[PDB]
């Protein structure tokens, strides 16, 4: 299942 | 230039009276918060930076600081609930919603992303994002003649954020928000990008995970045939949420279940029930169990599509959790089936693998299987063939298991065991 939360990384 | 600053240098720059110094320090914060290993989120929060970032979102005059602060806050909001709360507590929600209208695609995208992390925390923040009016401006970003003219990463982020507005229960999203979002979702469900398709399907799976009234809202939109098409896709990330959604829908009414059958879903089950991914086998069998809990004409469709041998197959050999769903599918089938349907089951070879499962150290599957046997016996009685059935169970070691279960810890187990023994053996 998709992530609840996602950082934007380099 | 803005690489590997300390938090104190970031603070010094952001506290300067100089917009360019603030921009450089904010970018340095963004780069810190962007590193894979342990970004110092709590340090940034403790330094009191969130309110500053939030104010920078409002600087229409300096689009670069809007972007850098949006990205920094996105990454803070991606953390723990307490970290997401710190972003929300800073007034970020309405500020990000204002950025949805930005002429700069990279900035509106970042606002979309940030709002997805906030909503992704849970139903309260999800509903708070909705109350602040996020849905209209989000949907407006997708109001184009052809989705394919949008940047791929951009459309993927929008689809993901919309799916989080559809996610979670206790409570489920507001009915009017769901009705507002659904038409856009249906359109995304016909897009050709696998990631958009996957997240769209997940969104539909969330919306069908509830009472029948929720399922109906989705089914009414005519998406079941598209879901069945996606169910046959080659990409596992598409099949998984498509199957979850179909499975959810057949927990509803017999009429809702019939829409899945009418759409052709059963023809895909030979593959799903033998799928090399165990998750898929388990969920396909779970889905089958809710189809065999329906009407006799629906059970007959299961029979006609050749699916009983596939159920015998899963009962004979599968991951144990799948075998448990198969047992349920069998008890349901036998509870609701005609005598002729139940006979067919025996002729497909259900008895031996059912008996073999009685040696399981799981109390609930034992109850379920014993119930199936009772119903099958019940059917043999109506035909006066109970002795033939007793021998079959006898010949494959079934009786040894049932007799031995008469002395079982659980009550209703020993009850059903002894009952079967004295009534038929």
């Amino acid at each position: 299942s998709p992530r609840k939360k996602r950082p934007r990384q380099t | 230039g803005t690489v590997n600053w300390s938090v104190e240098d970031i603070v010094k720059g952001i506290n300067s009276n100089n917009l360019e110094s603030q921009l450089q320090a904010t970018q340095a914060a963004r780069k810190l918060l962007s590193r894979e290993k342990q970004p110092p989120i709590d340090n940034i929060i403790r330094a009191g930076l969130i309110p500053k970032f939030v104010s920078f979102l409002g600087k229409t005059d300096c689009s670069p600081i809007q972007f850098e602060s949006a990205w920094a806050l996105t990454n803070i909001a991606s953390g723990t609930s307490e970290q997401t709360k710190a972003v929300v507590d800073g007034g970020a929600i309405p500020a990000f919603i204002s950025l949805l209208a930005s002429p700069h695609a990279h900035i509106s995208e970042q606002a979309v992303w940030a709002l997805g992390n906030i909503a992704g925390d849970g139903s309260a923040f999800r509903d708070l994002v909705i109350k602040h009016g996020a849905i209209d401006p989000l949907l407006a970003l997708l109001a184009v003649p052809d989705l394919s003219t949008l940047a791929c990463g951009y459309l993927r982020n929008l689809t993901w954020t919309l799916s989080n507005l559809c996610r979670n229960k206790n409570p489920a999203p507001p009915l009017d928000a769901v009705e507002q979002i659904l038409p856009t979702l249906v359109r995304l469900l016909h897009h050709n990008d696998p990631e958009v398709l996957a997240d769209s399907c997940w969104a539909i799976s969330y919306l069908t995970d509830g009472p029948n009234e929720r399922i109906e809202m989705v089914v009414k939109k005519g998406v079941v045939p598209q879901l069945v098409k996606l169910l046959g896709a080659t990409e596992l990330p598409i099949v998984t949420p498509a199957l979850r959604a179909i499975g959810n829908i057949v927990t509803g009414t017999d009429e809702q279940t019939q829409k899945v059958i009418d759409a052709g879903a059963l023809a895909v089950f030979p593959s799903l029930l033998t799928n090399p991914k165990t998750n898929i086998q388990k969920e396909a069998t779970w889905t089958m169990s809710n189809i065999t809990a329906g009407r006799q004409d629906q059970i007959q469709q299961v029979v006609n599509h050749g699916l009983v041998p596939f159920l015998v197959g899963v009962l004979s050999k599968a991951d144990f959790k799948t075998q448990k769903e198969a047992a349920w599918a069998i008890t349901n089938y036998t509870s609701g089936g005609t005598v002729e349907q139940i006979v067919y089951l025996v002729h497909c070879g259900i008895i031996e693998p059912l008996m073999n499962l009685l040696s399981a150290k799981d109390t609930k599957i034992i109850q379920v299987i014993l119930d199936a046997i009772s119903n099958i016996f019940q059917a043999a009685e109506k035909l006066g063939e109970t002795e033939k059935l007793s021998i079959m169970i006898e010949e494959c070691g079934g009786l040894d298991k049932i007799e031995a279960l008469q002395r079982h810890e659980n009550e209703s187990v020993y009850k059903a065991s002894l009952n079967l023994i004295e009534k038929y053996f």
